[PDB]
RNA sequence: AAUUUCUACUAAGUGUAGAUGGAAA
């Protein structure tokens, strides 16, 4: 079939995601997962993606009024911008570290489908 | 005269917080030293009101008593007798040499009812009082410099 | 007799009041006619100018005589130091030679053309005249002594004590140790010597002296000693211009040319020390800020040097670039590693692989020693950070790209702020009302300041091994310039946060340098100041020096117009006034005295030291007694009634007796019409002591200071508040003008702002201007008193509170703990553990006449922090919030004081140094230290104003239950009635039994989670209660050497918070996960089934539910409604504690919510300290430890309830 | 929104309730 359509659609989705992953961290940036991609991928008949997680609801973006359990935050408050930055810094790095673990799963899917059928996607 | 006021006090406050670990000798001599240092910082703050008769104020044997108890070396003061710093016995003395000066000009004799010779002895006793108290104060700064450059702490 | 009947009259004090002073009658126009303000306005302003003139002459003196000294021991110091040393007390001879050299330049100064008339009186008189400055230095012709705060320090400039600001220490131990260093480093510039560059121009246009090797050979140190020689030396280093466009080269540039072969590795010649900010107007501060941070400023060039330094950083070794241990070390480690605790963890493992045994469990004492050994180290090497780092982590790239990110961030904020350093810049609004300009300046200053704080840790306090001196030599040479930004930060910040008004004042002297020192009758014609009462409008009297006896010849008037008048007889300092008078050449010629008495005082056996003899000093006591009887002033004016001669075991006792008695103020009358006619003649000046309580409308309680000052002239004033001397007077200026005050008009309904007033709007009949007090001028007056001058119940308070608390049998305890919900939460605990009274301190009751109108501060705080949010978080909002917190911790102290009196207690208080607490109370940490200060200040002298003055607890017999504050560490572990207690494990603790979680259940791997889930005892499920009962011992877990029970039967029910903000069921969530994974979970233990699965997400969504079974604190963080503390372990009655179960009672027996629980645990720790106070002798009470450990505390809080 | 001074006030109408230790670099 014409699985190239689904693959190029996925590839451009990758090229938006990896383009500005950082504005996904903002509360209300112009943006808008895995079950939808697997739904649009099962319909054409590919193998699925084998993601790292499906639940997605713990990537911290701007609930800066809506959490506490971080030992690292306690360590930051252990010794007297300033602190604010440590809390903002740690959640930003945790968000980026979550999203690239997402992104590597799509690149792994494309490498598997690349070196099985001899096409080119990266 | 507010920014530098807070700055010079929080610098020194950070040093008094910081030097509570450097000693690492027998005991908590930092308490006696900071108590002495704040005593210095009152003394040198208003030495001048010690000259007044009844200012809000109130030596060396007491400091050596509170210093021997913790086990420091003592201070090696300049004097212990203390009873000749002139403050407001302006009715209770005469022997000074500068009557030769005051008689070189007109002035008057040794009777202080004249309003001109009054300040002309008040100046000299004020300067002698300040000159006594800074000779006191230098002894405390010498003690702190000796204890500073023997054990590597910071006090001035 | 309760626990406060002891603690009064324990030690001295010295408050000082501050009332206003309005002149009465024609006194103000009399002052303006006799022109007594212009003189002291000059005597304030001209002082820095005359200081400038005397500093000019002093520096001319130094540069004068330094052209006449050639040091002789200099060769013998230089060669003997640069000799390779190998001392064996030869460095001691070096230091002897150094102090002798300082003595040589000291002797040069001593004989330097007099110099004895350099700090005496005639320096303002004689030498300094020989322009229009003759009146300037002649403005102080009858007034010399105000220079004595200058003549001491400028004398100490000429000492030899190796002090900092002095000449001698500089020119011998900084200049010479730079000079001989450059002398040795001259050996490493001889390979680049091109005479066309180093000799053909420098020697011809600088000195025409002997050549460049003379400055490195050591026999023009005596020529370079002057500042002209330092000028020539720094010209040969840097390069003179000689007012021509050549920009002639220097030795720094000639050594900079050597790294053309990309290898410098030769240190340059360090420049020599020579020998000796805004805050007014908007155009000036903008220009100086432009001067200090434009695109060619010195600080900005320092950033450019630093960024190129860290660009070419890789050439230096990684063995010397020491990173500073401490606060910033964790932040620096976190950026490269990606984890804050990675550096601490690697050092932890590196230490425990040596000192830990072949087991793995720890003790808390070994942990505290571990933390002490980690804080033992001074700094870390970059090589050790590469050692910590695993593969693909090169710090020489990682830190370089971080710092270039920061420098490019400063360049981007320059790209933001580039409209500010332009020549055609405009100020459209003043900085008080403008926002964009000042926030731009704020972003610039904070960005460069953050850059400095990031760079800061590359010092290592060194003091090191072979550190990279070729790197540090330019690093500090840029960092000294980067540290100058604090002079701009603490200029701009305190410029913008200052008030529109201004509190500058000058001391008023009234033509006399000897002014109001005392209040002694028979010295009042000298001091020239007295105080008159009449009804209650008090008065201050100033007599002019032309007519300095206008109060002596006054009759006791009988036409009933009178001012009562003080007399104020004070014997000053009787331990060292009596030998000053009774041996002073006129008393020795009026009394005889006896020969043995003169000898016994001259040898001085009345003092201590074992020469102390009772029946020998008793004759001296009798001599003092009889002579004071014979003295005319002191036989009459006091009522001296001593003990007998055998009733003084110490002359210190007799001195205390005469110091106790020798003070009496009475009132002999005077006229009124003759006094007011006299002040109409102008021979008197008369001011009324006044504040907002001497008015005739004050229908309430006064200020406490006016209560003291009205109590200074009572017949109750024996017990004892002595009006001292040292009084001053001051004068302000009209900071504001009258017109531009925003004035509320009369007869209009004016607004309100406290929302809990039933009178939601009011109106007045007259005006109420904004800040009327700075419209005119006002005479501030100060009148310093000395409360409890003679102390009686004298003892060590820190031991007396303990020996009181042991013998006590039901000692109350207050606790005070910060909380997220409430900034301060009070809990009062009995001697058992029952919570007597628990309440918040967000609402402030003002219990005046009958009308308990409350006011909130919590709403005020959040309503001002929203303005902080919407106003880009600028300095005015910050300092407004800091002052609002300061007012709040003022008004707490009345509640704490009254609570201490009402319950007879000892305050507990959260220690700070131990910390280890989130402390999310929405208040700054510093504000708590200020609360410490403004609590121990007030509990130095506790008094409540509504009480009667004579009765105990009043303004005469106040409570003293603390010591004075000493220093920010010496406030620890006891202070009188304030105890300091570490705040560890005080908020997250079940109050019923004492279960605390200690389980690190942040998910790491199934490799850890399988063992962690097998370590539990019995995970089952009860169907007749629908609970997921867990079970465990604690001894099979790491970090667990503190609990005592270790048999914790957990459960599940009660509401919990899940991010999803959302609400989830603890036991329904467990059931839905176990029905997601298809279990017959009703035959526990089910760990055998749970150790079979192999997908990650099951265990990742199980760890996040274990943690929610353990999370006791619940904050919805958007509303104050549900902040509920729930504990998943139940007590003997089978019910586990819920906060909302205990909120809806009147007086609970357990804490209401989280902050109250945080208070109640602190109270419990002090109760344990009291329990150990009850279990020692009175000979170890000064040594009984209070620092209760985590193990001890958890043991007590579990076995208290049973 | 008035103050010896500071904070929160308008508190019965030129103030209320608490606090406040000043000069000096
Ligand atoms: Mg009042
Ligand atoms: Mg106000």
């Amino acid at each position: 079939d014409e699985q190239h359509d689904a693959l190029a659609q996925l590839c451009a989705f990758r090229h938006k995601f990896h383009s500005n992953k950082d504005s996904l961290f903002l509360s209300e940036s112009a943006f808008s997962m895995q079950s939808d991609e697997n739904s649009k991928l099962r319909e054409v008949g590919l193998p699925t993606i084998e993601w790292s997680f499906y639940d997605n609801s713990h990537i911290p973006d701007d609930s800066f009024r809506e959490w506490f359990n971080f030992a690292n935050y306690s360590e930051l408050s252990e010794t007297i911008d300033e602190t604010y930055e440590l809390v903002y810094d740690e959640l930003y790095t945790e968000a980026m570290g979550e999203y690239e673990e997402l992104n590597q799963d799509i690149e792994k899917y494309l490498r598997r489908i690349d070196e099985e059928h001899g096409t080119q996607y990266c | 005269s507010k920014a530098m006021y807070e700055a010079k006090e929080r610098y020194a406050k950070k040093k008094m917080q910081e030097n509570t670990k450097i000693d690492t000798l027998t005991d908590e001599q930092h308490d006696a030293l900071a108590q002495l240092c704040a005593f210095r910082h009152k003394f040198h703050s208003n030495k001048d009101s010690l000259f007044l008769s009844e200012s809000a104020f109130s030596m060396q044997s007491d400091e050596n008593s509170k210093l021997r108890e913790v086990g420091l070396p003592t201070i090696e003061w300049s004097f212990y007798d203390n009873s000749h710093i002139p403050d407001d016995s302006f009715r209770e003395w005469f022997n000074f040499a500068n009557y030769s000066e005051l008689s070189e000009t007109i002035g008057l004799e040794l009777d202080l009812d004249d309003d001109e010779t009054y300040e002309l002895v008040y100046d000299e006793l004020y300067t002698e009082a300040m000159g006594e108290y800074e000779e006191l104060n230098q002894d405390i700064e010498k003690y702190l410099r000796r204890i500073d450059e023997e054990h590597g702490t910071q006090y001035c | 007799m309760s626990k406060l009947e002891k603690f009064t009259n324990c030690y001295s004090l010295s408050k000082t009041l501050r009332f206003k002073a309005i002149p009465v009658g024609k006194t103000q126009e009399n002052i303006d006619n006799k022109r007594l303000l212009v003189e002291d306005e000059k005597r304030a302003e001209d002082y820095k100018g005359v200081k400038k003139l005397l500093d000019r002459y002093y520096l001319s003196f130094i540069n004068d005589v330094l052209h006449s000294i050639k040091l002789k021991n200099l060769n013998n110091y230089i060669s003997l130091f640069r000799k390779k040393t190998r001392t064996e007390k030869e460095n001691k001879e070096l230091e002897n030679l150094e102090i002798n050299l300082r003595k040589e330049i000291a002797k040069a100064f001593k004989g330097n053309e007099g110099y004895k008339s350099l700090f005496k009186k005639d320096i303002i008189e004689t030498i300094l005249p020989e322009k229009d400055e003759i009146a300037l230095v002649n403005s102080f012709n009858g007034f010399t002594t105000a220079f004595t705060g200058f003549f001491d320090n400028r004398e100490n400039m000429f000492s030899e004590e190796a002090k900092s600001t002095s000449i001698a220490f500089r020119c011998i131990n900084e200049n010479l140790t730079r000079y001989i260093s450059n002398m040795d480093i001259f050996e490493k510039v001889d390979a680049i010597f091109d005479k066309h560059e180093v000799q053909e121009i420098k020697e011809k246009i600088l000195n025409s002296d002997y050549d460049v090797e003379d400055f490195f050979e050591g026999e023009f140190f005596n020529f370079v000693l002057t500042q002209e020689g330092i000028d020539v030396y720094n010209a040969i280093i840097g390069g003179f211009v000689t007012e021509s466009g050549e920009k002639i080269k220097g030795l720094n540039e000639y050594i900079n040319l050597y790294n053309q072969k990309t290898k410098q590795k030769l240190p340059k010649f360090k420049p020599l020390y020579k020998q000796v900010e805004g805050y007014t107007s908007d155009e000036e501060v903008l220009e100086v800020f432009r001067n200090t941070l434009n695109k060619n400023s010195e600080i900005f060039s320092s950033i450019k040097k630093l960024e190129k330094l860290f660009k070419n950083f890789d050439e230096y070794s990684s063995a010397g670039i020491f990173v500073k241990n401490g606060p910033a070390i964790s932040t620096i480690s976190k950026d490269i590693f990606g984890e804050w605790n990675v550096i601490r963890d690697k050092w932890n493992a590196e230490y425990d692989d040596i000192h830990l045994k072949k087991k793995a469990v720890v003790t808390e004492k070994y942990e505290d020693d571990r933390r002490k050994s980690f804080k033992k180290i001074g700094s870390f090497s970059l090589e050790q950070l590469q050692e910590y780092a695993d593969a693909d982590l090169s710090v020489v790239e990682k830190l370089k790209e971080i710092i270039i990110q920061k420098v490019d961030e400063i360049y981007k904020v320059y790209g933001s702020s580039e409209k500010l350093f332009d020549a055609d810049f405009v100020l459209e609004k003043s900085l008080k009302k403008n926002d964009a300009v000042v926030a731009i300046m704020k972003d610039l200053l904070d960005s460069v300041k953050s850059f400095e704080n990031y760079i800061k840790a590359f010092f290592g306090e060194g003091k090191e091994t072979n550190r990279d001196e070729s790197f540090y030599g330019d690093f500090v040479l840029a960092y000294d310039i980067l540290l100058k930004v604090d002079h701009i930060y603490d200029a701009i910040r305190n410029y913008v946060t200052q008030k529109p008004y201004s509190k500058d004042k000058f001391k008023l002297y009234f033509q006399n340098p000897q002014f109001m020192g005392g209040w002694d009758k028979d010295k009042e014609t000298d001091y020239r100041a007295t105080i008159l009462r009449y009804g209650s409008k008090y008065y201050l009297a100033i007599m002019d020096k032309k007519y300095a006896k206008c109060l002596q010849k006054i009759d006791k008037d009988d036409v009933n117009g009178n001012y009562e008048k003080i007399n104020y007889k004070l014997l000053p300092g009787p331990n060292k006034m009596l030998p000053k008078v009774f041996f002073s050449k006129k008393w020795m010629a009026y009394y005889n005295p006896s020969e043995d008495i003169q000898k016994i005082y001259k040898n001085g056996t009345f003092k201590k030291g074992d020469m102390f003899n009772l029946n020998d000093c008793h004759k001296l006591i009798d001599f003092f007694k009889d002579s004071i009887s014979r003295y005319p002033k002191w036989s009459n004016a006091y009522d001296f009634n001593f003990s007998e001669t055998e009733k003084y075991k110490d002359i210190a006792g007799f001195y205390r007796e005469v110091e106790e008695q020798g003070y009496k103020v009475s009132f002999e009358s005077a006229s009124k019409k003759e006094v007011d006619k006299l002040v109409e003649e102008g021979k008197l000046y008369m001011f009324q002591i006044y504040n907002k309580d001497f008015s005739d409308k004050s229908h309430g309680t006064p200020n406490l200071h006016t209560m003291y000052f009205k109590l200074l002239f009572d017949e109750n004033n024996h017990g004892q508040i002595r009006l001292s001397g040292g009084a001053e007077l001051f004068m302000r200026r009209a900071s504001l003008k009258k017109e531009e005050l925003v004035v509320h008009p009369a007869n209009s309904p004016i607004a309100n702002k406290n929302p809990d007033n039933p009178k939601k709007t009011t109106t007045l009949s007259y005006d109420v201007y904004k800040d009327k007090r700075f419209s005119e001028d006002q005479y501030e007056l100060h009148i310093p008193i000395a409360i409890n001058k003679c102390p009686k119940n004298i003892f060590k308070i820190n031991t007396e509170v303990r020996v009181l608390l042991k013998h006590d049998d039901n000692p109350y305890v207050i606790g005070i703990d910060r909380g997220e919900r409430n900034l301060l939460y009070i809990v009062v605990v009995d001697g058992k553990g029952n919570i007597v009274e628990q309440y918040s301190l967000n609402e402030i009751i003002n219990n005046f006449n009958g009308i308990r109108i409350k006011t909130d501060y919590h709403s005020l705080l959040d309503k001002k922090e929203k303005e902080r949010f919407e106003a880009r978080q600028n300095w005015t909002s910050i300092e407004n919030i800091k002052e609002l917190k300061a007012g709040y911790i003022s008004q707490v102290v009345h509640k704490i004081c009254e609570l201490v009196e009402k319950y007879d207690a000892v305050i507990a208080l959260e220690d700070l140094n131990s910390g280890f607490k989130n402390s999310r109370v929405k208040v700054e940490k510093q504000v708590y230290q200020k609360f410490e200060k403004m609590l121990i200040d007030k509990l130095n002298y506790m008094v409540d104003k509504k009480s009667n003055p004579c009765a105990t607890g009043g303004a005469l017999k106040g409570y003293q239950i603390t010591n004075k504050f000493e220093s920010f560490k010496s406030m620890s572990t006891q202070n009188g009635f304030i105890f300091y207690i570490p705040a560890w494990l005080t908020s997250k603790i079940d109050p019923s039994t004492g279960f605390v979680n200690l389980l690190k259940t942040k998910y790491t791997s199934i490799a850890d989670s399988k063992k962690f889930i097998s370590s539990f005892d019995r995970i089952m499920y009860v169907p007749e209660e629908d609970l997921f009962e867990f079970a465990l011992d604690y001894k099979n877990f790491s970090r667990t050497d503190a609990d005592y029970i270790k048999k914790w039967k957990l459960y599940s029910y009660g509401n919990r918070i899940r991010i999803f903000w959302e609400e989830v069921c603890l036991t329904s969530a467990y059931k839905e996960l176990f029905n997601k994974y298809g279990i017959n979970y009703q035959q526990g233990d089910i760990r055998a089934l749970l150790c079979e699965q192999s997908d990650k997400a099951f265990y990742s969504s199980f760890m996040a539910l274990m943690s929610l079974m353990l999370q006791m604190r619940n904050s919805i963080t958007g509303r104050t409604d549900v902040d509920f503390l729930i504990s998943p372990v139940k007590n003997s009655d089978g019910i586990f504690y819920d906060s909302r179960n205990y909120e809806a009672q009147e007086n609970a027996i357990l804490p209401k919510n989280a902050d109250a629980n945080g208070a109640y645990n602190i109270a419990r720790k002090v109760l344990w300290a009291i329990g150990q106070f009850k279990k020692a002798e009175d000979e170890k009470l000064d040594k009984v430890k209070i620092a209760i450990s985590n193990k001890e505390w958890l043991e007590y809080a579990q076995t208290s309830v049973k």
